[PDB]
RNA sequence: CGCAAGACGGACCAGAGCGAAAGCAUUUGCCAAGAAUGUUUUCAUUAAUCAAGAACGAAAGUCGGAGGUUCGAAGACGAUCAGAUACCGUCGUAGUUCCGACCAUAAACGAUGCCGACCGGCGAUGCGGCGGCGUUAUUCCCAUGACCCGCCGGGCAGCUUCCGGGAAACCAAAGUCUUUGGGUUCCGGGGGGAGUAUGGUUGCAAAGCUGAAACUUAAAGGAAUUGACGGAAGGGCACCACC
């Protein structure tokens, strides 16, 4: 990511960082989010250093592409918009996702059927994801996570600062993530604008899933 | 053991508060200390403000309100069902019940 | 110890000499009305005469009767 | 109010490592605080600090490792005589395979192994491990 | 009788890939396995039950007395562990207590008092360990020493192969499991006690989940 | 025997203390 | 930890905090060991060594852990000094 | 009362979970591939299943059941997932944008881009919900 | 509708303020006093805590006046009750109020001595200061108020956290303690006997301050858990319950 121009932030993923949203804090600030951040607003929204975020980004990404068997990466969202997300991530990556709700003793209980024993952790949100983030702290788990401004960072040790609340920023960094794993693993040229495409990481509201059920003719 | 952080009442950097008179009793206790419960209320519920309005000399005239301030002692408050015991968990909450 | 100077010898050892006398152990011994009121004026033994031969009842659990002898 | 200064500093050092900062400032500064720091230096348990001259009393700021389990005071800076400072090597350090008892001697503020050769006591200012 | 290792670690444990507890301990790896500890300490391993101790739930219809069984293990060559398991019976909890036991076991670091020659006999430095109101420091001593302590922690500090300490201990003792809770948790801080021969900064190994995946994929899930 | 009523009970006894007392005076 | 002929006796030599030197000892199951992939500088693809951290529970409970790999990470050369 | 119980409810499940294939939303043919499948030792308990089976069906008929596990997954959640417009929503020819995020991108190599109409900032800073 | 007297200061009134604590609430004036902030003012270690000694010290109570509205120890009754010298009710003296003189005690409590340092996060509030888009008033600009968004200090607090402690309940102090030493005052040593006897001392008195012993005893006690129990709160079931 760093003193380096293959890995350094090109105009498109300004553009798809602009456009989703991933510039936009919360109102609020965790003290250890103050490093990723720039300005407040006035209506006192706090605006996100997206090269800072980016930075986390390959960060986040390097330590992915790390793990030699990927098929010991849990992918975790337990919140409606990273649902989706983290399913698609594990598809591209081949990681192991987990979309919804998190079984209390997943990777504690050595007994249960959800018994995933991974090697590195993922989560849409600390505060949502809190339970596995807390049962990585029983079986030694680094993990990365998408941290609003206002993010409590306990047990994670890759925070990657973004707006993970909006549907479209949560799809998008997902996204970013996914693209870049694979370009460090040497599955895509970093030359080509990927073929999958950003929109297919989104949540959908079940309102514009019945929008799609209508406007095909 | 100390149940309350708060000893019961609100008062932290006093010494002495006013004692008030619980309405249902007569008891002397201290201001903070005391359930207070401010009533607005009609003078007549809905049974009345049928007939009564039906007799206003008047044509669109709105019916007044009773105002009282009652003070309870913490007894007169629990007896007359006013505050409840809560569990040690939801003691803490403070906001006025919905 | 509650006054660590390094002139504080005197407050220290008073302190201590003062608070010797609330223990009990201690308040028994460094007193005549211990050594005085004890019926052996403080000898390990006693040679005394029998006056009579006494029954005395065992406490409230247990209940014999303890054969003791006034002296 | 403020009395023993090279207590409050080590005091803070000690709160600050046990806290796992990489410096802490010592706000009051004192030539003894000075002494102490450096010989605590020389033996790598804490790392090169900076003396700020304001013009009154300075501050330091320390650079720590996590080789310091604990600094301390000994107050009242009690006298040590050459036969006594196995006793309190004895009931002061966790063992005889490290830790340095500082006392200032008339060679100068040292660690009590400095103080055996140079075959000088004097009087205990603190300890570290 | 046959060990069908569930775990990631015990996988590799049985397949022989790692092959020495120090290594597990290094990466501070959770040991969930029973056979685990059963397998690299097996041949020496010694079990002493400490205490059994009936508690009593009261319920509508008398008493109900479940028993405590305190178990201490370890080899007589730096490794103890302290189980402690409740049952409705004496023979379950002590079964389940060793198998706890097992489970619990700590490295201990032992040094030397002045002379470094010859093996370590006591323990390294001065280390205090806690549980209720129980206080158990250790002190080092000098060779022919022994353990200086009570009953219960020299049952422990001798499994721990510890030749010689002298002890203190503050609070109520007489609750042998906070005792033996507090010297086993004294003797635990032992290599978490940074002292001047760990200060050379480490040279990262590589884990036997990263060094042993290639294994790992093929052999179980 | 609340203790605030031991203490008015011993206070009482005292004072036919100093009743007792105050006839040799 | 070395006898008077010289010889390493202790029976295992602890990792210990790459953030703030605390060892980190055999039953921390908070302790983060994470392994971060280097890249060839005009490529951008995984080599096949890394720049392998370790942090002590504690500091990761503390929630430092963050800013603790993100310093190791700048200091090493992986991330931008600039950022 | 007819409520059904846990060995009613399992079974219905372990059994759609494996036989979706040969399931419909015919109880008395769903009640004869209970019969063949599965050592169900009692008619009523046949029947208590098979009638669960079929209220499952219609379940599975609708939109996907929480405590179930079938082959596709379910070609509305593997295939129609794959659902993706002409152009994203991130292709936006004019990006809203205030002067604070365009002061942190004049701070970066991003100075000036042409798809960027920055707004008249906020006036009035108003914003905190009113306290009690 | 007035008149008179004496109490009392509702609602506003807050986990708000001030005070060393006890304490302090109509308006207005006078009088001295005070913390906090502001300060590129001055003195220059003058300080911290404290045997002796001292000031203030709720309520009740005591002495001599003044006043006596309400309320109300004692007392007189009227009920309840087995009794009821009590709870309930009607009267009601001392007292409650004011002045001068005592008294010096309260669960006088944060049951937490004072001074100082350090170690988390958060949004509030009160006082002062400083800065910043905007709205409103004195409209005729200012500059001041009223909101608004921050920061700094000082204060009463609150929430939160595996800082750490603690027997726990809990405590950003009750932490920085076997890794034990920043300064200093008071004070505890199993339960009773006993805050008793006795001597002194203060007081008009009531009493306060200092204060044992014999003797007696295996526990008394703290916090928390489970159960049973309630003349506590809520929910649920039953024609061996009701409708």
């Amino acid at each position: 990511s760093g003193a380096l121009d293959v890995l350094q932030m090109k105009e498109e993923d300004v553009l798809k960082f602009l456009a989703a949203g991933t510039h936009l804090g919360g109102t609020n600030l965790d003290f250890q989010m103050e490093q990723y951040i720039y300005k407040r607003k006035s209506d006192g929204i706090y605006i996100i250093n997206l090269k800072r975020t980016w930075e986390k980004l390959l960060l986040a990404a390097r330590a992915i592409v790390a793990i030699e068997n990927p098929a010991d990466v849990s992918v975790i969202s337990s919140r409606n918009t990273g649902q989706r997300a983290v399913l698609k991530f594990a598809a591209a990556t081949g990681a192991t996702p987990i979309a919804g709700r998190f079984t209390p003793g997943t990777f504690t209980n050595q007994i249960q059927a959800a018994f995933r024993e991974p090697r590195l952790l993922v989560v849409t949100d600390p505060q949502a994801d809190h339970q596995p983030l807390m049962e990585a702290s029983y079986v030694n788990l680094p993990t990365i996570a998408l941290c609003n401004t206002d993010s409590p960072l306990h047990y994670v040790d890759i925070a990657i600062p973004c707006n993970n609340k909006g549907a479209h920023s949560v799809g998008l960094m997902w996204w970013m993530l996914a693209q870049e794993v694979l370009r460090m693993r040497g599955t895509i040229s970093r030359e080509h604008p990927w073929e999958v495409m950003p929109d297919l990481y989104f949540y959908r509201d079940p309102e514009e899933i019945e929008k799609e059920e209508q406007a095909a003719a | 053991t100390k149940k309350r952080r708060n000893n019961g009442r609100a008062k932290k950097g006093r010494g002495h508060v006013q004692p008030i008179r619980c309405t249902n009793c007569a008891c002397c206790v201290p201001k903070d200390k005391a359930i207070k419960k401010f009533v607005i209320r009609n003078i007549v519920e809905a049974a009345a403000v049928r007939d009564i309005s039906e007799v206003s000399v008047f044509d669109a005239y709105v019916l007044p309100k009773l105002y009282v301030k009652l003070h309870y002692c913490v007894s007169c408050a629990i007896h007359s069902k006013v505050v409840r015991n809560r569990s040690r968990e939801a003691r803490k909450d403070r906001t006025p019940p919905p | 110890g509650k006054c660590r100077g390094l002139r504080t010898a005197r407050k220290l050892r008073s302190h201590r000499r003062d608070q010797k006398w609330h223990d009990k152990q201690y308040k028994k011994a460094h007193l005549g009305t211990a050594l005085k009121a004890n019926p052996f004026g403080g000898a390990s033994h006693a040679k005394g005469i029998v006056l009579e031969k006494v029954g005395v009842e065992a406490k409230q659990p247990n209940s014999a009767i303890r054969k003791c002898v006034r002296v | 109010v403020r009395m023993n200064v090279l207590a409050d500093a080590l005091k803070s050092i000690n709160n600050a490592e046990k806290r796992g900062k990489r410096q802490v400032l010592i706000r009051p500064c004192s030539k003894v605080i000075v002494r102490f720091l450096t010989v605590m230096m020389k033996h790598g348990y804490i790392g090169e600090f900076e003396i700020i001259d304001d013009h009154r009393a300075g501050k330091i700021v320390v650079n720590l490792t996590g080789r310091l389990n604990k600094c301390g005071v000994i107050s009242p800076r009690f006298d040590v005589q050459l036969k006594d400072l196995e006793k309190w090597q004895n009931n002061l350090l966790p063992s005889r395979q490290f830790g340095f008892i500082v006392l200032t001697t008339s060679a100068g503020i040292m660690d009590h192994e400095e103080a055996r050769r140079k075959h000088t006591g004097g009087k205990i200012l603190g300890f570290f491990f | 009788k046959e060990w069908l290792p569930v775990t990631k670690l015990g996988r590799l444990v049985k397949d022989m890939k790692i092959k020495s507890l120090e290594e597990i301990y290094l990466f501070s790896l959770p040991i969930k396995e029973s056979e685990i500890i059963d397998f690299c300490l097996g041949a020496a391993l010694k079990d002493e039950v400490l205490k059994i101790m009936p508690v009593q739930k009261q319920t509508r219809a008398g008493q109900r007395t479940r028993f405590k069984a305190f178990v201490a293990i370890g080899d007589y060559n730096g490794h103890v562990g302290l189980g402690l398991k409740c049952s409705k019976e004496v023979a379950t909890a002590i079964r389940g207590a060793i198998i706890l036991a097992k489970l619990s076991i700590v490295p201990v670091r032992r040094g030397y008092w002045g002379n470094k020659i010859g093996k370590p006999h006591t323990v390294p430095c001065k280390v205090t360990g806690r549980c209720g109101s129980v206080l158990v420091r250790l002190i080092p001593a000098p060779r022919g020493t022994g353990i200086v302590s009570a009953p219960v922690p020299k049952k422990l500090l001798l499994m721990a192969g510890i030749d010689d300490c002298y002890t203190s201990a503050r609070g109520c003792t007489a609750t042998l499991g906070n005792f033996a809770k507090a010297t086993f948790d004294a003797i635990s801080k032992t290599y978490s006690y940074l002292t001047p021969d760990l200060w050379k900064e480490t040279v990262f190994t590589k884990s036997p989940y990263q060094e042993f995946t290639n294994h790992l994929m093929k052999t179980h899930t | 025997m609340r203790a605030k009523w031991r203490k008015k009970r011993m206070r009482r006894l005292k004072r036919k203390r100093r009743k007792m007392r105050q006839r040799s005076k | 930890m070395q006898s008077n002929a010289g010889e390493f006796v202790d029976l295992y030599v602890p990792r210990k905090c790459s953030a703030s030197n605390r060892i980190i000892g055999a039953k921390d199951h908070a302790s983060i060991p994470m392994n971060v992939a280097e890249v060839d500088k005009v490529t951008g693809r995984f080599n096949g060594q890394s720049k392998t951290y370790a942090i002590c529970g504690a500091i990761r409970r503390m929630g430092e852990s963050d800013d603790s790999i993100l310093r190791l990470a700048k200091s090493h050369g992986i991330v931008s000094q600039n950022f | 009362g007819r409520v059904r119980t846990k060995t009613v409810k399992k079974a219905a499940r372990v059994i759609i979970e494996k036989y979706y294939t040969r399931l419909g939303n015919d109880f008395h043919t769903n009640k004869r591939v209970c019969e063949e499948i599965a050592i169900i030792p009692s008619k009523k308990l046949r029947n208590k299943i098979a009638g669960y089976v079929t209220h499952l069906m219609k379940r599975i008929q609708r939109g996907p059941v929480r405590g179930i596990s079938i082959k596709l997954q379910e070609e509305e959640r593997e295939r129609r997932d794959n659902y993706v417009p002409e152009v994203s929503a991130l292709d936006q020819e004019i990006i809203e944008v205030d002067p604070d995020t365009k002061e942190m991108l004049k701070l970066l190599d991003f100075g000036s881009l042409s798809n960027l109409q920055v707004t008249q900032p906020t006036v009035g800073m108003n914003f905190k919900t009113p306290r009690g």
